[PDB]
């Protein structure tokens, strides 16, 4: 029946050609257009296209659009199956109803039964008020699903419009949150209530805009320039991820050599210890085709988390940034890396940790802020992780931080060190003042006591005599050392004690 | 002939060293602190410290030098240039030892050292002089004598193309002056030579005009940076002859012999950023990849992994080429540059490429104001002509597919439902769209455009290569590649543009995307880290480039460099060394 074709095409129109323009007006693509660019050209199969809500209050039953506000279904990304839902803002604001969620659950339930990621494209005005508790229940079934799938199948959230109220809590629980620079936002409570209750006046963009979230709240993993790159970068991300927790990181061709040498590296660590360098240089040189997909770049900049491949396989990476806060570990840097580590482990992605941390960032602000708990998270993450763990200390590895950064005591596999490494209880100075009290009144004793601690302990060799550093290597060969180190761990299998789940600090 | 020290460093040091040892001669060098790395150090058969990074404490200090010259046993020290190559004090201290300062006699040096004196010494020497000029062309002559009365010239080099008086491009011979006027300048050049008792090799700078009327500005008693050009057409090693003669010796060839074959062009790779008013650039060299072989010569004092310190000349390399015809050399050069890869610092590579493509450079019709006339607003960037955008479009399109196909070979794909790569694309270049179709087999790829035209792309390239050597329509196209969301960043000549390679619907929708507008900047530099101000390297009323180092706060035994947000001028400063500021404290203010 060409009648079918009509119904079909009718549905495809969403809230109508006038609203479609409105949407495009805000620089925002439509639900379907976003889906169209996300999935392998012509590979999308839509489900529940003619679903209509079951509301009867407030004359809601006189406006029963097809699809009920969200476009769901599946398709492929580079040939690999992926499940998706794109909220159609032009339809009843892409407001969440009993049936809108049901649609999302159908493909979440399908993603899980078949072991395939779920990409969520949120662009909604929020709950569908007229539905009452049914809107609440609608959220509930999504949340529950979101939770059960955590670490079982990758859940990438894409915010491309508004996201308010309970809603935020869903992407909150997914593995990644990407936002579109200016057209998107998200917050539990609206700017207007923030006023009537805080008397504070703030705009939606200020309150929960892409920027606010990619660098202040710690909620988004990146803010993309616009809808098109947003979609493009997400597939890029998906190309690294495994399809579920059973299989291991995907493999693909790679035009680079596992034995590549970067001599430039031999001088990356500056002579003067007070001069930074960009830890990211190292990352790119080690990374396969120099490709490095960074996560939460604009947040907790004193630490770097990202993905790279080696010999065409996915490797996660956590590394300290001297350029910021002197590579200190702090509540935020900790929370930022901690989760990255956990996601990579939950999904069999190995870890490469590049080290140069002085210690943790001092301060009343830190202590009152609970570094005792947040700081531990990253420690907890490496302690728990069982994927293959290779480490390279480029320079500073002092005290507690030293331990947290994938130390050998956290049962990492390879603990490499550049000759410029310095692993020790604390700096030569402080160390000395504690070890030699009755000697401070002799500024030449302590000037000499330090000079000895420095000459005897600030290096990687005392740690080597102990076995804590499996080897000290020539910087230029890092790429070669690390590549085969992982290669040899492809079979690694380690068992953690049985338990329903962990109790990591929150 | 044996243990000969070098009073210089950088590229020049290597320049000489590479010659000394090529004639079995015990090489020796010196080096400051921030120069233990330097390529010359490792090129010599010995090396001695000489103090801190500043040369007014290491390379100029005659005590230091000397102590080492004996410390390693002299025999013939060389000053290279621009240092003690022309400072009498050192010139005598050497004779006060027997160390043959290879070059000119401390007398003739002070001779042409003073304008007045020089003026006269050329007069009776019957040396032309601006009496008392139309198209001023800076054309110089390379002459070499010996302390045995003999002396000859080896052609002329035109360095008309110089910015702010700093030479940029030198060539040999000169596209202007002909045979007669050449020997004219040449015969008179060398004549002037003897007249002052010049020994080694030296240069005589003239100011030819519109009628081939040549005059004489001055003589530089030393080896010229731009000599390579002379060498690539004469078939001589000024550094060789330089020592030979500095070592009581005759000239193996006479004037009738000194022949000048084919052409030679020399560019200077300076660590300066054309895009930001040639502001010097400071930093480490991440990628540093020059060409190699129509000849290709690269004199460098740097390597990859090395750093360009504030304590010296921003020159990173001299990229010389040569061939039969001039048009030829300008070409090897143009290709040469295309493959020169530099990362980590700001440089003039694109600028050089630009002038090499500049018609006036091509026609040779250039004056000494050329730089000032043609680039009045600094380097405004370069932008490709249709047939260029076209060739590039096709290449990117061709490369993009290659990469895209690879994404397709991911493990774990639906058995009979893999992703199938498209044939239709839309390459968006310099504000220009190119709907294109691709068809490729095994040899290469065939890109066809709307107008029925089709180019054939052939290439070695593969993802990750930072440089791409393609063959589009049988003609060589060398590109510098970088990844970008919808395609790549391509750089060809002075070119440097985002080439988007999207599919028709991808392109169709991207067209709906808003046009990004940069953020706003406060004219107030707030201190972001509660630290101590280590140093301010900017003065009140100074002009700053976008991203220029302003001050430096010490965080937790770690230095952080703060830098200008956008180009602007310092209104006022309100903090100095030793100061300790909290967050937000205004460090400086801009007008
Ligand atoms: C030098 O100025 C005094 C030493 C400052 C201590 C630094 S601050 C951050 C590092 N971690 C730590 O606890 N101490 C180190």
């Amino acid at each position: 029946l060409e009648q079918l074709e009509d119904r079909r095409a009718a549905a495809r129109l969403g809230g109508g050609q006038k609203r479609i323009d409105a949407q495009h007006g805000r620089g925002k693509l439509t639900a379907r257009e976003r889906v169209d660019l996300l999935l392998d050209e012509g590979s999308f199969e839509e489900f529940d296209m003619f679903v209509t809500h079951r509301c009867t209050d407030f004359n809601m039953q006189d406006q029963k659009p097809a699809g009920d506000g969200v476009v769901t279904g599946w398709g492929t990304i580079n040939g690999r199956v992926v499940y998706v839902f794109s909220q159609d803002f032009t339809v009843l604001g892409g407001s969440v109803s009993e049936t809108h969620s049901k649609k999302i659950c159908k493909i979440m339930d399908m993603a899980m039964q078949n072991g395939a990621p779920v990409i969520g494209i949120n662009d909604s005005g929020g709950a569908r008020i007229q539905e009452g508790v049914d809107s609440l229940a609608g959220y509930g079934e999504v949340f529950q699903r979101n939770i059960m799938a955590s670490g079982v199948v990758p859940q990438i959230s894409m915010i491309m419009g508004p996201c308010a109220g309970g809603a935020v809590y869903s992407p909150a629980m997914t593995d990644f949150i990407f936002m579109v620079k200016d057209s998107s936002y998200m917050f539990v409570t609206g700017p207007d209530v923030v006023k009537t209750v805080t008397n504070e006046q703030v705009s939606a963009e200020e309150l929960g805009g892409a920027t606010t979230h990619t660098r202040k709240s710690s909620v988004a993993d990146a803010a993309f320039e616009n809808d098109v790159e947003a979609l493009a970068e997400v597939r890029r991300l998906v190309d690294f991820l495994p399809l579920n927790n059973r299989e291991k990181p995907p493999v693909r061709p790679f035009f680079d050599d596992p034995d590549r040498i970067e001599p430039s590296l031999d001088t990356l660590v500056p002579d003067n210890p007070n001069t930074p360098y960009d830890m990211k240089e190292l990352i790119h040189k080690l990374a396969d085709e120099g490709d490095f997909y960074e996560i939460q770049e604009e947040f907790a900049k004193n630490i770097i988390t990202g993905f790279i491949r080696l010999e065409g396989r996915t490797v996660g990476v956590v590394a300290n940034q001297p350029l910021v806060l002197a590579g200190c570990l702090d509540i935020d840097s900790s929370r930022k890396a901690a989760r990255f580590v956990r996601f990579c482990d939950a999904f069999e992605i190995p870890l490469l940790t590049l080290i140069d941390v002085p210690g943790f960032l001092p301060g009343t602000s830190q202590e009152y802020g609970g570094v005792i708990k947040h700081g531990a998270k990253l420690l907890y993450a490496y302690g728990e992780a069982t994927v293959p763990m290779v480490t390279v200390i480029t320079r500073k590895a002092y005290g507690g931080a030293y331990v947290v950064m994938s130390s050998k005591h956290l049962r990492a596999d390879f603990n490499y060190a550049w000759p410029t490494a310095e692993v020790a209880v604390m700096g030569a100075k402080g160390a000395t003042e504690i070890i030699h009290r009755g000697d401070l009144g002799d500024p030449e004793k302590i000037a000499q006591h330090t000079a000895d601690y420095e000459e005897r302990f600030a290096n990687p060799f005392v740690a080597s005599e102990r076995g804590f550093v499996d080897e000290v290597i020539q910087p230029r060969s890092t790429r070669k050392r690390v590549a085969r180190a992982f290669a040899s761990l492809r079979n690694k299998s380690v068992q953690m004690p049985w338990k329903k789940h962990d109790n990591i600090p929150l | 002939f044996n243990k000969i020290l070098i009073a210089n460093r950088g590229e020049i040091a290597c320049r000489v060293i590479k010659t000394a040892r090529k004639m079995g001669i015990s090489t020796v060098a010196i080096y400051s602190d921030a120069d233990k790395q330097a390529l010359h150090v490792q090129m010599a058969d010995e090396a001695v410290h000489i103090g801190p990074p500043p040369a007014n404490q290491s390379y100029i200090v005659i005590d230091k030098v000397m102590a080492a010259i004996r410390a390693t046993g002299a025999q013939a020290v060389h000053p290279g240039y621009g240092f003690l190559s022309e400072n009498s004090k050192f010139a005598e201290a050497l004779e006060a030892e027997g160390v043959i300062f290879v070059g000119p006699p401390k007398g003739a040096i002070e001779a042409m050292g003073d304008k007045i004196t020089s003026k006269k010494i050329a007069q009776e020497a019957n040396v032309s002089t601006v009496p008392g000029v139309t198209q001023p062309r800076h054309i110089e002559i390379q002459v070499l004598c010996d302390s045995h009365g003999n002396g000859i010239y080896l052609g002329e080099r035109e360095c008309s193309i110089q910015r702010r008086n700093q030479k940029v491009v030198e060539e040999a011979p000169s596209p202007f002056l002909d045979e007669a006027t050449r020997r004219a300048m040449g015969e008179q050049a060398v004549a002037l030579a003897k007249a002052v008792g010049y020994a080694s090799a030296g240069t005589v700078e003239f100011i030819v005009d519109g009628q081939k009327n040549f005059y004489f500005l001055e003589m530089n008693t030393r080896l010229q940076v731009e000599h390579p050009v002379t060498e690539l057409i004469t078939g001589v090693d000024l550094v060789e002859q330089m020592i030979r003669v500095a070592a009581g010796e005759p000239l193996s060839i006479t004037q009738g012999d000194v022949k000048l074959t084919g052409w030679a062009i020399e560019n200077r790779l300076y660590a300066e950023d054309p895009y930001r008013g040639f502001l010097p650039s400071i930093g480490r060299l991440t990628r540093y990849r020059p060409p190699a072989e129509a000849a290709v010569r690269n004199d460098t004092g740097v390597y990859e992994g090395g750093e360009i310190s504030m304590y010296y000349d921003p020159m990173i390399a001299k990229l010389c080429t040569w061939a039969p015809t001039r048009a030829a050399a300008i070409e090897a050069m143009r290709i040469a540059l295309d493959s020169f890869e530099v990362e980590g610092i700001g440089h003039n590579l694109p600028f050089l490429s630009a002038v090499m493509d500049h018609p006036k450079f091509i026609s040779g019709d250039m004056t000494t104001a050329f730089i000032a006339e043609e680039y009045p607003e600094g380097f405004e960037g370069v932008n490709l002509p249709e047939t260029d955008l076209r060739r590039v479009a096709a290449a990117a399109a061709a490369m993009h597919r290659v990469a895209e196909i690879r994404r397709t070979r991911v493990s774990g794909r639906m058995d009979n439902h893999e992703r199938r790569v498209g044939t239709e694309w839309v390459v968006t270049l310099q504000g220009a769209d190119f709907p294109v179709t691709i068809a490729a087999d095994h040899d290469g790829s065939t890109v066809s455009f709307d107008d029925g035209s089709s180019m054939r792309v052939t290439s070695d390239w593969t993802p990750g290569d930072q440089l791409a050597n393609l063959m589009v329509d049988g003609a060589p196209l060398v590109l510098k590649v970088g990844k970008i969301s919808g395609g790549f960043r391509i750089r060809t000549r002075g070119a440097d543009l985002k080439v988007h390679v999207r599919t028709p619907r991808q392109a169709e929708l991207a067209r709906l995307m808003p046009e990004k507008l940069p953020p706003d900047t406060s004219k107030m530099l707030l201190c972001p880290m509660p630290g101590l101000i280590v140093k301010v390297d900017v003065e009140v009323g100074q002009e700053v480039q976008e991203g220029q180092a302003l001050c430096t706060i010490e965080a937790m035994k770690m230095e952080n460099i703060l830098r200008a947000e956008k180009k602007g001028v310092v209104a006022k400063i309100n903090a100095s060394a030793g100061n300790s500021l909290a967050v937000d404290d205004v460090i400086m203010e801009f007008e």
